Formats: C-alpha cells, structure tokens, sequence
C-alpha cells in the first residue's frame, strides 16, 4: 500500500528499496518567439532514484536528445522514467535488486508496473508523504553534472556523503530532507546557510559541507528557522 | 416455436424468461413456457419469494433437445432437465396446452430486442465458459465467480470468460511498453480478436453473454467482464470500422435494456466516460452515447 507518516520506519529496515523522483526529467524555459508566441525549450533533466537506507544515489541523467521529434512530452517524461528505473533494475545483480521501488508521484505507477511486468514480485507503491526531492537541482554537484551532459549518463553518488559513519539512517533520510525542505522553500537562503562558513569545505567526493556534529546541529536548527520564517510568510500566520 | 413445460411449481417464485418475467405463487398450477422463439439462446432465471439473495437460471437453446423444468424439494432449486423419450415429452407438452396452464413467451411483433441483445451469442460458446458437459444447457446464478476472480475458489462452478488484463505481459509487447498501454490495438486485434477469440463474432457473442448475466443475475464478474472487453474497444485507436458500428448498436440495445434502478451498480463511471468522452472511439458511438446521456446524465 500507501507510504505515509505511520510507516515511516520501513524505509530503514534492510529490505531494499528505492524512491523514485521524476519531477526533474522533463524541464523547459518558456520564452516568447519572433512573432510573440511562447515557446519552450528543453534542459538537461534527471530522474532521481535513492535507496533511502544506503544513500546510493543512481541519478540518471535526461539528455534533450530524447525528446527529439516527439509529443506529448510529459507524458513521455514517465514512461522514459519508468524505462530507464526498469533497465537500472535490469543492470543489477539480483541481490541487489529492490523489493520495492516507492515513487513520488502517483502518476508514475502506471507506467513503472508496466516496465516492470517482468519482475512481479517487485512492489510498486505510492506515497502520502510530500517529499522534497525536487529540490535535488538545487544541489550545486548534481546540477552541474546534469548541465554539462552531452549524452545519456548514469552518475552515481552517496547523496549521506560520509554521514552513516556517525548517525543512523533514520537520522540521516531526516537531514537529506530537511535540508532539500530548505532548499526547496528558498534556495537562496537555504544556500547561504550551508556555505556562510568558508572554514566549512565540501569534499570532493562529497555533496555537503563537512560539518562537526556540532556544527549540523545549529546548521538543522538554522534550517527549520528558515522553513518556519517562510510558512508564516506564505501564509500571513 | 418450443415448449419447455414444468413439472409443478411448489414454491413461490419470480420466473423470467429473457427480458420477461411472471409471479408464480406456491403450488399455483403452472407448467411452463410456450411460444418460445427458435433461432435464438435463451434464459429461464428465478428468484425464490423467500431469498431475494440468489438469482439463478438455465441458458439454452430448443434446437438442442427437449427440456423441462422441475423443483428439487432436497437442493431446493427449480433444476433444468433433459427429456430424451421425443414422444413422451411431446404428450406433456400437449396435454399442458390443452389444459392451457402455460403461459406464451410474451414477444411483441415489432420487437427485436431480444435478438439484439443475443445477437451474437451462440450456446456452443456459452458451454465453453459455463463447463458441464453433462448438459446442454448451463446453470448461472448471483454467486458464481469468473477465472480472472478466482485468481486474485471452486473450479466446477467458475465462469471461465477470456481473462483481459491491461497490466499483464499478454497486452503488453516487449520495448512497446508505452505504445501497447496507450493504444491497446495490438491486444485487442492480434491477442484476442486473431488469437483467442478468432472473430469478432466470438468476441461480441462473450461482451454480451457477459452483460447478460450481469444484468439478470447481478452476476458481479461478468459486470467487470463486460466492462472490460467493451473498454479494450475503446482503447484501440484502430478498430475495424464493421466492429464499432455494431458495437454501438450492441452496446445502445444493452442500456435500452438495462433496469432504471440498477444503473448505480452496474455502470462502471470511469469505464463509461473514458469510452464516451476520452478514448479513441469517443467519436464513434453515436447512439450509445445519445442513450446514456438521455438516460443517465448523473453518471456522467
């Protein structure tokens, strides 16, 4: 069934599974034409698919070659998301394969189940939860490899960098949210926030800031500052 | 015209027979139908004054032999049988009518109602999925469920219609993943029009034996069964053109036919205005369209 706040936990046991993101495949700028018509134009994309216990991040990357000559596109956007997850699913061994794979958004289910008709006994589930995993663009790493493609690639990171070392899983799927929570409501000072500190580095192998402990402590404290300033801004509360 | 005499009638009881129905009361002397039109299948179906729960009744067809029915005061059940003694059971038959304690298959001239609604049903096929080779005709009731259903308990008693299923490797080709989903034409005219069903005769003769059940038995399998293979039609973008004129003139005699009252349960909304309103064939079901609209504007 249905992932929500009750069954929350299941994300970190160890039956594998992955979350499948879709809300970055098909990205356009609108623009108006010679003779004043809009238009668009296709970016770089990318689907976003997370094992949520590991933070094995396999972040396909959506050239616009794809959407060359075709209709309909995000319609299309889908079924190539479900395309590409089946083959990822396909290209790992089979201990490896997932007995779940929950998607963000309800319409991706149609067209996941039927990509994966060949793997019956993997689970297709939706989500209640109002996850923050568009807001992986506004990761700078992720971004930047995404707009510098020039063909179809598969990049994998850990999107926890080194975290696991010292927290749980559970702890760490929290600060991945947060933060893209933070990120999502306002970048900017969501960014400001991770990079004020010029003393605070981020690995090259890394996505984050290597903050202390301490250190993520006023960071998560600053972030949920900021998400709290921007709900009562939105909502004159 | 064929006769099908009773033996008696011990309890109170709703007989039908097609479109047609009649309240018999208990041990009222009633011995059957006359008049009954050759060239078609038939169903006689009852439901017991004292169990408004299980519609059941006997398909058939007169050219096939001599039937009758008669209550089985153990199984409790009005059961259809064969007579196989040609002469004895032609001297039933006229001594009832001599009596005249049977009532005339009630057909009005300009009708084709029934013709329409069985159009292309054929019994050898109804035998197929009702299986009791003993027989030559087939019991259905309320309760019965479909193969599909029993998959996601008794076989004997299962309706054993063509599983459709728009999510299975069978509807879907390979690397035509997306294609196949959004334009069920190669499912409907290769799979189960060239393959399974062979004709598109075939195919109607199950839509409306399926419908059928559905609407004298409040058969709930067969209800989805109808709606499926109708929405397979209207989910193909290329359907020969002789099959959605007569689809339209199948489906437009089935909501003439169906109860007022039953709309609610057996009218699957989404079905419906996916196949009148979205789907490829919208356009192309002119009278069935004009119906629903005059008859059940609520559901859509």
């Amino acid at each position: 069934g249905a992932m929500n706040s009750s069954n929350y936990a299941e994300l970190f046991n160890n039956d594998i599974k992955l979350f499948v993101d879709d809300t970055n495949v098909y990205r356009v700028t609108v623009h108006k034409t010679f003779e004043g018509n809009v238009a668009t134009k296709a970016i770089n994309g990318c689907i976003f698919t997370l094992n949520p216990k590991t933070g094995h991040l396999f972040l396909k990357i959506i050239h616009t070659s794809v959407w060359a000559g075709q209709k309909r596109l995000s319609q299309l956007a889908k079924w190539k998301t479900a395309e590409e997850v089946s083959a990822l699913v396909r290209s790992l061994p089979k201990e490896e394969q997932p007995k779940q794979i929950i998607v963000t958004r309800k319409a991706m289910l149609d067209p996941l189940e039927v990509h994966m008709l060949d793997f019956p006994n993997i689970a297709i589930r939706p989500t209640e939860l109002r996850l923050p995993f568009s807001a992986a663009m506004s990761i700078d790493k992720l971004s930047d490899v995404v707009m510098k493609a020039t063909e179809p690639q598969m990049v994998l990171f850990n999107i926890y960098d080194d975290w696991l070392d010292r927290i749980s899983s559970y702890t760490a799927f929290s600060r991945l949210t947060l933060l893209l929570r933070a990120l999502k409501t306002n970048e900017e000072s969501a960014k400001m926030i991770l990079l004020s500190d010029p003393t605070i580095t981020i690995k090259s192998y890394h996505l984050w800031p290597s903050f202390t402990d301490e250190q993520w402590i006023t960071i998560e404290s600053q972030m949920r500052d900021l998400i709290l300033t921007e709900y009562g801004r939105k909502y004159n509360v | 015209m064929n006769t099908v005499p009773f033996t008696s009638a011990p309890i109170e009881v709703t007989i039908g027979i097609d479109q047609y129905s009649f309240n018999v009361k208990e041990n009222q002397p009633f011995h059957g139908i006359k008049d009954i039109p050759i060239g078609h299948v038939h169903v006689i179906h009852f439901q017991h004054a004292d169990n408004s729960s299980m519609r059941y009744g006997y398909w058939f067809d007169c050219r096939m032999g001599n039937f009758y029915i008669q209550y089985d005061p153990k199984d409790g059940l009005y059961k259809m049988m064969e007579e196989r003694d040609g002469a004895k059971f032609e001297n039933i038959v006229h001594n009832f009518k001599e009596r005249q304690m049977m009532v005339s298959y009630p057909k009005i001239d300009e009708d084709d109602t029934w013709y329409n609604l069985t159009e292309f049903v054929q019994m050898d096929k109804i035998r197929k999925i009702v299986r009791k080779d003993e027989n030559q005709f087939s019991y259905v009731d309320s309760s019965m469920t479909t193969v599909q259903e029993n998959e996601l308990s008794d076989p004997a008693h299962s309706l054993n219609y063509t599983v459709i299923n728009f999510k299975s490797r069978e509807a879907i080709r390979p690397g035509h993943e997306m294609e196949d989903f959004l334009d069920k034409s190669y499912y409907l005219n290769t799979v189960m029009l060239q393959g399974i069903f062979k004709n598109s005769s075939n195919y109607f003769g199950e839509l409306q034996f399926a419908f059928l059940n559905a609407m004298f038995f409040g058969n709930y399998g067969s209800s989805l069964q109808w709606h499926a293979m109708i929405e397979l039609i209207c989910s193909s973008a290329t359907v020969p053109k002789h099959m959605l004129d007569k689809l339209d003139e199948i489906l437009y005699y089935q909501i003439k036919t169906l109860p007022e009252q039953y709309s609610d349960i057996l009218l699957n909304e989404r079905v419906w205005n996916i196949c009148l309103y979205s789907s490829f064939q919208k356009n192309s079901l002119h009278n069935t369209e004009k119906i629903m609209e005059n008859k059940y504007p609520e559901l859509l």
